[PDB]
């Protein structure tokens, strides 16, 4: 998406180097792990 | 935050006039 093609992007590329950055990725664990059903907590207050 | 600009920006200008 930049070889000839068009614009963006770019910003996903820096998106995913960021994430290969494992302490952030251990910041961001403090949201999946314990997450993976409580996605389905969201709904709860959805719901309420 | 900074694509979230973008997925808008594309589907959406902004249409902003006066705040």
């Amino acid at each position: 998406m930049g070889l000839f093609v068009h614009e963006f992007f770019y910003s996903l590329l820096l998106f995913d180097l960021v994430y290969r950055e494992e302490t952030l990725l251990n910041v961001i664990k403090s949201v999946t792990r314990n997450g993976r059903p409580i996605i389905l907590t969201a709904a709860l207050a959805l719901i309420l | 935050v900074y694509l979230f600009s973008i997925v808008g920006y594309l589907f959406f200008k902004d249409d902003f006039i006066l705040e």
